[PDB]
RNA sequence: CAUUGGUGAGCAGCGAAGGAUUUGGUGGAUUACUAGCUAAUAGCAAUCUAUUUCAAAGAAUUCAAACUUGGGGGAAUGCCUUGUUGAAUAUUCUUCAAGUGUAACCUCCUCUCAAAUCAG
């Protein structure tokens, strides 16, 4: 808890984070 | 077309069929030549995900500086981009947007990387090998050309065995 | 040894181990003393698949010719092996000879199933299968495409932009009956010597 | 009997003499 | 000398009214076979036309409707949104602003590599 638009602003780029995590870790060819 | 008029220039001014600007100066097609990409959308493939580096690279420089959650993201970032070798250097934070290309990631495709170890002579005749079955990275033989491969990836790419290539040298 | 091991296994005795290396040659080796027992061969009798994208025939292929797994018997007289191919393998220790070669799976849009791949289905440029046909599906769901293009056993299914190779991970035997079981990519499979378990109705109206 | 590395050929922004920057030469 | 190189001669040797090679075309398989066409319970297949047309059945997000956009800037001119103004008859349209508004519209990037050559 830090603050509530910067709680939005973290959630937002984790979940752009687990996306580029998919895409780059498929993209990695997961070996 | 025509090596058109003086008369004909001014008043087709603004027209052109060979570079536009939703064409953007056919960038990408440069990189199809220079990595030898064999359908277009491989390109776009990478600049799809390459601005996708991006939009979590700018907004977690809109941040607090000392967010201690924003330079731990950032390490996990880089050492990620750093694994698959994408980005030459990982101290500087400011490749995530300036090293960050479609050439980048596409130099870490898998006939670059047999075109620099001097197996091959050239780009497109390591991607005829890769056609013909005689290459391999460490267990498996790949058919593939487009293979994303990791810069701790890149030891195990050896020629397959009992080959005709690999008897060649 | 000589060439690339992997998918180490002993025997439950432990005097002798199983080898694969990446000629396909399967060792036998000596823990008492260091040398080898004897080795038996993988590369000849090995059931590959062509897949619909490969640009050589499966009897020149070096695909899937090596075993993943290997597994000696519960007297160390038999061993199944099992790898990337179609072909799951039981070798008898002392004999040295394979016992059965085991198909797991008879698929088409599994890739490397099948041994000889149908001319009709080789066109003028390309296979007729390896063109796009996900962007004609009615919904718009299954025209979307979000294959990433050299992912290898990664995340998901339909971002290969492939047909899933017929692989299979891992393989052990029962204790008791001898069954084995292996864990393919369809799954896992049991073969058994539970034999007339299949069901047997009689005299049905 | 088709060769291998069938690649998708396009416009060549160094040889196209269609382009006006290349229409020196 | 090994030639373990082939040419070249030859010979032993193999050896039934030739042998050896190279390729064009086509057919057959390359998944496990229930017939073709149509308006399809039927008709056709020499034909469905001078019964194919009447008949019935048949109309919601009161306008839900880019699940799709390389990333930054901006986004003038457009549009969107409400704020706000006029007109017509409870609604469209004139006029106007506010929008870290915007897949229109402007630029920057998404090219310059231990690849090679070259002076030192």
């Amino acid at each position: 808890a830090l603050s509530e638009e910067l709680q939005k602003a973290h959630s937002e780029i984790s979940e752009l984070y687990a996306n580029l995590v998919y895409k780059l870790d498929v993209l990695s060819s997961v070996h | 077309v025509r090596k058109l008029k003086h008369h004909e220039q001014k008043l087709l001014k603004k027209v052109d069929f060979l570079e536009w600007k939703q064409d953007q100066g056919h960038r990408d097609t440069q990189v199809m030549r220079t990595y030898h990409i064999q359908n277009r959308e491989d390109y776009h493939k990478y600049n799809r995900i390459c601005g996708d580096i991006r939009r979590l690279a700018n907004k977690l420089s809109l941040l607090p500086p000392t967010d201690p959650f924003r330079r731990k993201h950032e390490q996990l970032l880089l050492d990620k981009l750093y694994a698959m070798g994408v980005l030459t250097t990982k101290s500087k934070i400011s490749d995530l947007e300036n090293k960050v290309t479609v050439s980048a990631i596409c130099r870490r495709r898998l006939p670059v990387i047999m075109h620099r170890l001097k197996m091959a002579e050239t780009i497109q005749d390591a991607v005829k090998f890769i056609e013909q079955g005689h290459v391999r990275v460490g267990p498996n033989l790949i058919n593939d050309p487009a293979y994303l491969v990791t810069r701790n990836m890149e030891d195990y790419v050896t020629w397959v065995d009992n080959s005709k290539i690999k008897k060649t040298l | 040894v000589y060439s690339d091991v992997l998918a180490l296994s002993m025997r439950p005795d432990g005097k002798e181990v199983a080898v694969s290396t990446l000629k396909g040659q399967i060792s036998i080796f000596n823990i008492e003393d260091a040398k080898q027992v004897g080795n038996i061969d993988c590369r000849k009798d090995i059931i590959s698949g062509r897949f619909n994208q490969d640009r050589f025939t499966a009897k020149n292929s070096e695909r899937s010719k090596f075993f993943t797994t290997i597994h000696y018997s519960f007297d160390g007289m038999a061993i199944v092996a099992g790898g990337n191919n179609n072909s799951i393998c039981l070798y008898d220790v002392p004999n040295e000879v394979l016992l059965k070669r085991f198909i797991v799976s008879r698929n088409m849009a599994l890739n490397g199933t099948l041994e000889f791949l149908n001319s009709k289905k080789m066109t003028e440029a390309g296979s007729l299968d390896l063109i796009d046909d996900a962007g004609e599906n009615s919904d718009l769901e299954d025209r979307i495409d979000n294959s990433l293009p050299g992912s290898q056993r990664g995340g998901d299914l339909s971002t290969r932009k492939m047909r899933p190779e017929v692989r299979v991970t891992s393989v052990q035997f029962s204790p008791t009956a001898n069954a084995f079981a292996a864990a393919s990519t369809e799954g896992l499979l049991i073969y058994s010597t539970n034999d007339t378990i299949l069901f047997d109705p009689f005299d049905l109206d | 009997t088709r060769k291998f590395g069938l690649v998708k050929r396009t416009l060549n922004t160094k040889k196209d003499q269609r382009l006006k920057k290349n229409q020196e030469n």
